[PDB]
DNA sequence: TTTTTTTCGTCTTCGGCAAT
DNA sequence: ATTGCCGAAGACGAAAAAA
């Protein structure tokens, strides 16, 4: 009986002395004990399945957060709140929602609900401010007990929700990494107990796995929309934060008057003389430029601005790269937005595409993505396929396009566009990117021809025009 | 009464007027057929008479009864008058003909058994050439000429009938082709052989629209033609390359043209005279 | 099959059938509707009448009876033939005469059945004649008690205007058809109802 | 059946209530599908009879058929509203001082009669409508009321008052029960 | 000549519970039928015992129910005799206050002191001089010879007489109905009249007078006898009313043989010095005066003994007799009330009342000031007198299945018997509305009465989603005025920021009887809103009376908060202490089970018995309390019901569904 | 002008391909057999035998 | 000067390209 | 059929300007 049961931490594993011979694990390895590593503390099942219990005698009895108000979330949110206190620990870790819906809420009451001393990972210092914005209802007498906790400072019982900090590792003044065996964790280095990971997927990656990996971490939930880059690693997650509560929060469930329902659209673009040539025998960084720039697929994004612009609608399109985004928005003379465009001109150019009715199409770098209030609009065209993941152009759709006027109600409102080279290696992430976005809920199709694109003006009317262009790009 | 004969008269008219090239007689027919009607008919004009015969014996479907012995009677006139007679269209008469006297269970086993129908029936169900409108009804009169027979205790028919045995290899063939129809006219022959004697016998799919477009790509099987002795000589074998619309492609100050294989001969043909 | 059904169907001898020239035909075309109904149930019975210039009359008396039903309309009907009221010598029939036949059939058949379970009955006119004035109480009488006795009578109209029995369709919850080409008689009869 | 003559005045409501999707969609299609199927049905059992067609729509009421013994006029009426649909509240004493003024005119031996389709609670006239009742039963115009899911108290007497006709309506089913109802003909 | 199959089923158990002559308890449908059905049930007992023959009395709440028992005795009776009459040759006739009987009375001696006693008896005093001498120039014109007369003696058996109708009769006649009726009472079997009469043990000596022989009593709505008892066994006295009665008895010219030391006018002012002091001294906002405070400064002001004490009580009877027999020969009472108040407070009555003085009407230089009284804690003492021999008691409410209230409130156990035959639980429907997600928050009622949030959503929003989704004629009950006026902007709107906006009707204080009609007549005839359709009134008020329209005129309930009361930090504090130390459990017993059949009388009200159809909703937080126990109309009457349960996945959605299988029945 | 007949096979192309079959041509092993000539920008005559893999030599490549 | 704004520099994921 | 050594691109502090 496990009144009498020692329970110890060497280097990144846990071992147990004169033990009650648990289930699912080897025994005799090296000693008479058993042996574990501190991460599979996790599997909490296998030992209620069996019937087993623990106790924390390694304990500290200090004070803890309160924070009794309550807010409203979203119908299905709440019901993925309702669901976390069904399920406890042994059966619960991860939660799956878009980056402009209510992530934010759901980590400030998730922490209030949880209610245990606690540590919340964030990548980015605006994201913190966000959740301050958010959290103000809770916050113990309004601003004289939230501070930062980074790499310049540190102060006060909570913050950003409770001390929130960055996963770096620059050096010894980053956030986590470098604190990761000074404090969290009730059962041993027993100062905290319970992890809050905003943007989740950062952490899984090979450096970052191990500041979840030397540690027991009693309670741990992590939020994301992204939730893997285009190599799928999270099995992993299962193990590293626990296993996922909730996914789905379809637009099928929120239509009339709600938000929008998208058409999604890949499109097939054939290619046009010299540019395969080149294509086929470069193998190089640059062949990536050759089948985003073909002027046929030019042709085509250039068609559909026209056509979305004749309409009035809003209209963000998006290119993976810096040459591409230029050369792209500097012919089709449309402002765009990346890292070097200062904050006065973003916010004078966001300002006009959302409230001016003659600026309806932006041209925007990966620096929307993981952090950034990207705006409003009803159409997005995505240059290429791009390998960043094919989740990211899922959590990029849902944050920035809704419905069009009047028409709030109908089987679509919105416009979503990912244009494809044939005959290359961008057509490879096509049958993954389908099957994706349809187990997601949404209407996806395949545009093949466009025989109107043969009946007005658009670029590269001649060899000679794509030969300037063909020159440009090989040099 | 009197009126009787004068209205039935006037499609008995319209009927003679359009009977001999194509099938305007099967709706007139019809209505013909329910206002000793068959010896009588039997003088008109075959097509026509072959198609009243056909339906009426459909229409029949107490004094019914009489009906139906009355037109056992003269079976045989309109079996004299079946072969004998024996295009694709009359082909379809004549055994559409028989297949309903057969239904109508009025023909003799015996008789049928030795009979150049039956040998017909198989012979044009052997044949590759023959077109699926032949088949159909080849096919329904051997159905039917089986379905005649629910006893094969007494039918010498059901022997001959075996013949459908030989039809195996037609079946072969057809299936080699992508001939569906006929091959289901097979199966109904299959099936309906073992009933009468069975007792007696012991999003996902856009990828695959694309991947049936992969097994198509072009390219084409061709003739080049150079080193013209003068333009003349190019442009009189460039234009009768063109009115035969056998050119891919022609270039007059390469003096060079190019044919695909189809009229490849033609050309060298008109190169040998002029 | 569970429910036993009487089908009547009366006949309208007129002249008016001189008309029509056949009588003959009309005859055959009826006999084979009727072997058809018998032979969809064994519970169907089929009367017979003919409603003549002059009465009504009972043309016979199921199915294995029909061989008997065909011989007996054959001779009835040349009974009937007679001269007097001949070609439209009259023009009306007595319908009133030989729908209250009809009742009074449905009757005694349904009080047998009523011994045993119920029964169901309609009543179909073959009708030549036109309607008279004189007509208009008796006809209406016989059509109202099948009304309230819920037996719809249905009318085929090969040729004449016969307003009552149009009328005696709509308050019977019937079936009227005015035929167009009256050859085509057998299927109006089969289809029509 | 032929004895007698009847005039009926179909009186439908065309309120906003009747653009619910309670029975078959928003009452009205439902209502005016079987309204043509029963129209049909009534002239054929009544081969002698007449028929008029009134609407109460966006608090006035409109002539949709005038009064005859063609039926086709009543069931091309019945399909032409459809596309018109339903707004706002009813009329009913203004809809009942018309049919009255062209029922009053008929003689001695035939019907007078009035048939209503009610989906409302109320109605927007200002006129005394207890007066123009006490005039219903005078006149000898019989006044009948096939309401939805309602029981509001001047309705029902008024359907009582003019002979004795309110009745609940819950399904597509229990409505063509009602109308066949009324196909059938008074005792001469 | 016959009575249904229940009354036949019913009869021996019902002879049964009667037997055991003291008490008893009775369980009927929520209205229609009960009181017809009790009148058949005592038919079986009409002459049980010849040489006595009881007599039967009913207790009613206020005058248009009281014709309802007189119209349907009437149906029952037909008439007094054989010669027209099958079930009960019986006599019957309604009473109530000579206040409500007689309005030229009221009118004539308009004076403060003019109590409804002091008017019967001027008016007999103005009749006997008439008679004696006086009729050419002092009759009341109310009191004479018509009295006594056989035209005026006939209607009464004749008629079974409404009490509307006797005061049409009384005016234009112009003879007292009151007192032809006082004396009529003897001869009849039946009596119909208030309960605020008859549980006042002085007044039920009085009106056992006029029945002359023993009887039975039926309590109609008896959980009603304990409020109403104390309120009637509760004395008090009023400062303007000795200011009078010194001016009368200085008027009297007093008396000439008092010793020098005193004289009635001076011992009024001993009196009189006390009572005003403690004015002064006392309260003026809140009050906390016990029996206790009382007699300190009447003992140090006075300085006296019992002998003298003795003496100036004597003293005041005998200017009081003087004013008596001086008010007789005057024909148009303090000096008695002030002489009794004095004389109970010199005695006793210390095991039954507790003296309180209580918050004047300062505010203004007005006279009614602070009022002191020997208020009646509890009514268990105050109502004994009915169980005692010259009588017997039978009570019920309609429901009252769970039973224990009742033997819990009288302190005695009742024979119980159930005595009619119930109709299925699905023809009635009885809906909890709180929320429908989990976001759904605004409705913690930690402060009801104050919490905007909570009001704006659920407690406005869904009565305005119910009552536009069900369009029927619902009416709203509310706790309180203050609620219903926060929750319905109405044309007539307590802010700006109020959120309902629909056509509903109200029904506001100063209700008027010909006003309150008009809205009635308004929800019968049409549309949503009128008196008990789409109307807002608190649970409390009138409208709980109702109409006896044959037409269902209600179809909804919707009460928005659980009818719920409280309790004064004074006496009724006092009763909740005492309870407290004999029950415990007090709480539930006393207040909330208390204020639920609050309730259940508005929804009895709309639903009124077997013969109809009906649903009833309660909007709280707390509404599970309220299900326990059952305190409501949702609990037991027979076993093969097959359950009256409400839960489901959205109330509105259940109610339509529930109103198409109505219709369908 | 029938002075020499040669039997091809045309291929007509579009204005990207083309240009890898050329690549395809040299730079190839055992190849450089396979282009004859090329007649326009978008038709090529070439192969014969060598068809089938020009075609499914572009298909795996991509 | 203080305080703020830019560029520089370090750690790390990911797609090729040789080399065992 | 695996290890192992570039180049490319992105993110976070911190040093260095600039006032």
């Amino acid at each position: 009986i496990p009144m009498d049961l020692f329970d110890f931490y060497e280097q990144m594993d846990k071992d147990e002395e004169e033990e009650e011979e648990t289930q699912t694990v080897s025994f005799e390895v090296k000693q008479e004990m058993i042996e574990e590593l501190q991460k599979r503390c996790i599997h909490l099942e296998y030992p209620l399945l069996a019937e087993y219990d623990f106790r924390n005698d390694s304990v500290n009895p200090d004070i803890n957060i309160d924070l009794k108000p309550t807010a409203v979330l979203r119908p299905y949110q709440e019901k993925s709140l309702r669901k976390m206190f069904g399920n406890g620990r042994a059966r619960s870790g991860v939660i799956v929602l878009p980056c402009g819906a209510g992530k934010s809420l759901v980590g400030v009451t998730a922490a209030c609900t949880v209610r245990k001393r606690c540590l919340v990972l964030g990548n980015s210092a605006v994201s913190v401010e966000q959740w301050k914005a958010q959290f103000k209802m809770w916050s113990t007498i309004d601003d004289s007990q939230i501070c930062r906790f980074t790499s310049d400072a540190k102060d006060k019982p909570i913050g950003c929700s409770v001390a929130i900090s960055t996963y770096s590792m620059l050096g010894h003044t980053t956030k986590r990494s470098w604190e990761a065996e000074r404090v969290m964790e009730w059962l041993k280095t027993q100062e905290w107990g319970l992890m809050i990971l905003d943007e989740v997927h950062t952490i899984p990656a090979k450096m970052f796995r191990r500041v979840l990996t030397i540690v027991q971490a009693h309670c741990k939930l992590g939020l994301t929309a992204t939730l893997v880059r285009e190599d799928d690693k999270i099995v992993d997650l299962n193990f590293l934060i626990g296993p996922k509560l909730y996914e789905a929060n379809w637009m099928e469930l929120q239509n009339n008057g709600y938000i929008a329902k998208v058409q999604c659209a890949e499109v097939w673009c054939p290619m046009s003389p010299e540019f395969y040539r080149e294509y086929v025998a470069i193998k190089t960084k640059k062949r990536i430029l050759l089948y985003t720039m073909n002027p046929n697929k030019f042709r085509a994004c250039q068609f559909l601005i026209k056509f979305h612009e004749r309409r009035n609608d809003k209209i963000i399109v998006f290119a993976d790269n810096v040459f591409a985004l230029k050369e792209y928005a500097i012919r089709l003379n449309k402002p765009y937005i990346y890292g070097p465009t200062s904050q006065g001109e973003r916010m004078q150019i966001l300002q006009n595409f959302k409230h001016n009715p003659k600026i309806n199409t932006i041209f925007i770098s990966k620096v929307g993505d993981t952090s950034f209030d990207l705006p409003e609009a009803n159409v997005l065209i995505q240059i290429s396929s791009h390998g960043g993941s094919r989740r990211q152009e899922a959590q990029r759709l849902g944050r920035v396009l809704r419905a069009k006027k009047g028409m709030v109600a109908e089987e679509y409102n919105a416009f979503f566009y990912s244009l494809v080279s044939q005959d290359t290696q961008e057509m490879a992430y096509s049958t993954k990117r389908q099957r994706f976005l349809v187990d997601q809920g949404y209407s996806f199709k395949v545009i093949t021809k466009l025989a109107g694109m043969e009946e007005e003006d658009l670029a590269f009317s001649t060899k000679e025009e794509q030969q300037q262009l063909l020159q440009k790009v090989l040099a | 009464p009197g009126v009787l004969d004068r209205l039935y008269g006037h499609p008995a008219t319209c009927l003679a007027v359009f009977r001999e090239l194509p099938s305007l007689a099967k709706n007139w027919v019809m209505r013909m057929l329910f206002l000793k009607k068959e010896f009588s008919k039997a003088q008109e004009e075959s097509t026509g008479l072959l198609s009243g015969l056909r339906i009426w014996h459909t229409q029949l479907l107490n004094l019914r009864i009489a009906l139906l012995g009355g037109g056992k009677a003269w079976s045989d006139d309109t079996s004299q008058l079946g072969p004998d007679k024996h295009v694709l269209h009359f082909m379809v008469g004549s055994p559409s003909a028989a297949v309903s006297q057969d239904l109508a269970q009025l023909l003799s086993q015996a008789g049928l058994m030795k009979s150049t129908e039956p040998g017909e029936p198989p012979c044009i169900t052997s044949a590759g050439f023959q077109f699926l409108l032949l088949d159909t009804p080849a096919q329904l009169w051997y159905f039917m000429l089986q379905y005649l027979q629910t006893a094969q205790s007494r039918g010498m028919d059901l022997v001959e009938i075996l013949s459908f045995l030989f039809q195996l290899s037609f079946s072969t063939l057809g299936k080699d082709y992508s001939v569906e129809g006929m091959s289901d006219s097979l199966l109904n022959f299959l099936q309906h052989l073992r009933e009468f004697g069975l007792v007696f016998q012991r999003t996902d799919q856009i990828r695959l629209w694309e991947l049936e477009r992969d097994r198509l790509r072009f390219t084409e099987g061709v003739l080049y033609n150079q080193f013209l002795s003068q333009v003349d000589f190019e442009l009189l074998l460039a234009h009768a390359r063109e009115l035969g619309v056998l050119v891919f492609e022609n270039s007059a100050k390469r003096l060079m043209v190019v044919t695909p294989a189809g009229h490849s001969d033609v050309k060298r043909f008109w190169k040998r005279q002029k | 099959e569970d429910e036993l059904n009487l089908l009547v169907i009366v006949v309208d001898a007129n002249p008016i059938w001189w008309g029509k020239q056949t009588l003959s035909k009309c005859i055959d075309a009826v006999m084979v509707l009727g072997n058809s109904h018998l032979f969809m149930n064994r519970s169907n019975k089929l009367a017979v009448i003919a409603s003549h210039i002059q009465e009504s009359r009972f043309l016979y008396p199921k199915y294995e009876l029909l061989t008997s039903a065909n011989e007996v309309i054959v001779e009835e009907i040349k009974d009937l033939m007679t001269k007097s009221d001949i070609k439209g010598q009259h023009t009306e029939t007595l319908l009133a005469g030989s729908l209250a036949k009809a009742l009074c059939y449905i009757h005694r058949m349904n009080k047998e059945v009523k011994d045993n379970q119920e029964m169901k009955s309609r009543i179909l006119v073959i009708k030549a004649a036109e309607d008279s004035a004189l007509q208009y109480m008796n006809f209406m009488n016989v059509i109202f008690a099948a009304q309230k006795q819920n037996i719809l009578i249905d009318a085929c109209v090969l040729d004449s205007d016969s307003g009552l029995l149009q009328q005696a369709c709509d308050i019977t919850g019937g079936l009227y058809l005015k035929v167009p080409q009256m050859p085509s008689l057998l299927q109006y009869l089969l289809w029509v109802f | 059946r032929l004895g007698m003559m009847r005039h009926l005045y179909v009186v439908v409501d065309g309120s906003r209530t009747m653009e619910d999707q309670d029975l078959k969609p928003n009452r009205l299609t439902c209502t005016l599908k079987l309204l043509e199927y029963f129209v049909e049905e009534y002239f054929d059992q009544n081969p002698i009879s007449q028929i008029g067609i009134i609407v109460t729509k966006s608090k006035r009421a409109e002539k949709l058929t005038e009064l005859s013994g063609n039926p086709r006029k009543h069931i091309t009426s019945l399909k032409k509203a459809v596309d018109m649909t339903c707004h706002g509240e009813p009329s009913l004493y203004n809809s009942l001082s018309i049919a009255m003024q062209t029922l009053k005119h008929m003689p001695g031996h035939t019907s007078r009669e009035v048939l209503i389709i009610f989906s409302s609670l109320t109605t927007c006239d200002p006129s005394n409508i207890y007066d123009l009742i006490k005039t219903l039963k005078a006149a000898k115009i019989r006044v009948s009321v096939i309401g939805l899911s309602a029981e509001v108290r001047v309705c029902t007497v008024l359907a009582r008052e003019t002979g004795g006709t309110y009745h609940v309506i819950l399904d597509e089913s229990h409505y063509k029960e009602l109308l066949t109802h009324h196909v059938s003909p008074p005792p001469a | 000549d016959y009575i249904y199959p229940e009354q036949f089923s019913y009869m021996r158990e019902l002879k049964r519970t009667l037997d055991a002559k003291g008490h008893g308890v009775l369980e009927m449908p929520s209205g229609t039928g009960k009181t017809v059905s009790l009148l058949a049930l005592i038919m079986a007992y009409q002459r049980a015992y010849p040489l006595e023959v009881t007599k039967l009395i009913y207790c009613s709440r206020t005058v248009p129910e009281i014709e309802k028992v007189i119209e349907e005795l009437r149906k029952l009776l037909n008439f007094y005799e054989k010669q027209e009459g099958e079930k009960l040759p019986f006599l019957g006739l309604a009473l109530s206050s000579r206040k409500n009987l007689c309005i030229h009375p009221e009118v004539t001696p308009l004076r403060f002191g003019k109590d409804v006693d002091g008017k019967c008896h001027s008016l007999t005093a103005s009749y006997v001089r008439a008679q004696y001498q006086h009729d050419t120039s002092l009759p009341h014109c109310r009191f004479y010879e018509e009295f006594d007369a056989h035209g005026r003696e006939v209607p009464l058996p004749a008629g079974i007489y409404n009490l509307d109708d006797l005061k049409a009769l009384g005016r234009r006649q112009g003879w007292c109905p009151y007192f032809l009726a006082r004396y009529s009472i003897l001869h009849a079997n039946v009596v119909v009249y208030s309960y605020h009469y008859l549980l006042d043990p002085k007044i039920a000596d009085l009106v056992s007078k006029e029945l002359a022989r023993k009887a039975v009593v039926v309590f109609d709505e008896a959980h009603n006898i304990d409020n109403v008892c104390i309120d009637s066994m509760s004395v008090n006295l009023t400062r303007r009313t000795l200011d009078r009665c010194q001016g009368n008895l200085e008027t009297l010219q007093k008396t000439v043989l008092r010793i020098k030391e005193t004289d009635e006018q001076r011992l009024r002012d001993e009196y009189r010095r006390l009572v005003e002091g403690l004015r002064e001294a006392s309260a003026a906002r809140e009050t906390d005066a016990h029996l206790a405070n009382p007699v300190l400064p009447d003992e140090v002001l006075q300085e006296a003994v019992p002998g003298s004490i003795r003496t100036a009580e004597h003293f005041l009877g005998f200017l009081r007799r003087l004013l008596e027999y001086v008010k007789w020969r005057l024909r148009v009472f303090s000096p008695l009330t002030l002489l009794a108040n004095f004389a109970t407070l010199v005695s006793t009555y210390a095991k039954g009342f507790t003296i309180i003085i209580e918050p004047f009407d300062d505010r203004t230089p007005t006279i009614a000031n602070p009022i002191l009284h020997f208020s009646c804690m509890d009514a268990s003492l105050a109502i004994k007198p009915v169980f005692e021999r010259f009588q017997s008691v039978i009570i019920t409410s309609g429901t009252l299945s769970p039973l224990d209230i009742y033997p819990k409130i009288l302190d005695f156990h009742p024979v119980t018997m159930a005595t009619f035959t119930m109709t299925l639980a699905r023809v009635c429907l009885c809906p909890m509305i709180i929320g429908r997600g989990n976001d759904q928050v605004a409705i913690s009622s930690k402060f009801e009465t104050r919490e905007d949030i909570a009001v704006i959503r659920n407690y406005g929003n869904l009565l305005l989603e119910m009552s536009a989704v069900v369009p029927d004629g619902i009416v709203a009950f509310f706790t309180s005025y203050q609620y219903m006026e926060s929750t319905v902007a109405s044309w007539y709107e307590q802010g700006i920021l109020e959120n309902i906006q629909r056509n509903k009707l109200l029904f506001i204080e100063t209700q008027d009887g010909a006003e309150t009609s008009v809205a009635l007549e308004k929800y019968q005839e049409a549309c949503e809103n009128g008196r008990g359709a789409i109307l807002l009134s608190v649970a409390r008020g009138k409208v709980s009376e109702g109409i006896d329209f044959v037409h269902h005129y209600g179809r909804a309930v919707i009460m928005f908060g659980v009818p719920y009361v409280y309790t004064q930090s004074r006496i009724l504090k006092a009763r909740l202490e005492y309870l407290r130390d004999q029950f415990q459990i007090r709480e539930n017993d006393f207040l909330t089970f208390d204020a639920m059949r609050h309730a259940a009388q508005c929804v009895g009200r709309a639903i009124r018995g077997k013969t109809d159809y009906g649903l009833m909703v309660f909007a709280d937080k707390r509404f599970a309390r309220g299900d326990k126990r059952g305190k409501l109309p949702r609990w037991i009457q027979e076993h093969l019901t097959d359950a009256n349960l409400n839960l489901t996945v959205d109330e509105g959605v259940q109610v339509a569904k529930y109103f198409l299988r109505q219709m369908a029945q | 002008m029938v002075n020499v007949l040669k039997g091809v096979l045309i291929e007509c192309d579009p204005a990207m391909k083309q240009f890898l079959l050329y690549l395809d041509e040299s730079n190839a092993l055992g190849k450089k057999f396979i282009i004859q000539d090329i007649d326009d920008t978008h038709v090529f005559v070439i192969a014969e035998l060598v068809n089938v893999l020009q075609e499914r030599v572009g298909e795996l490549m991509d």
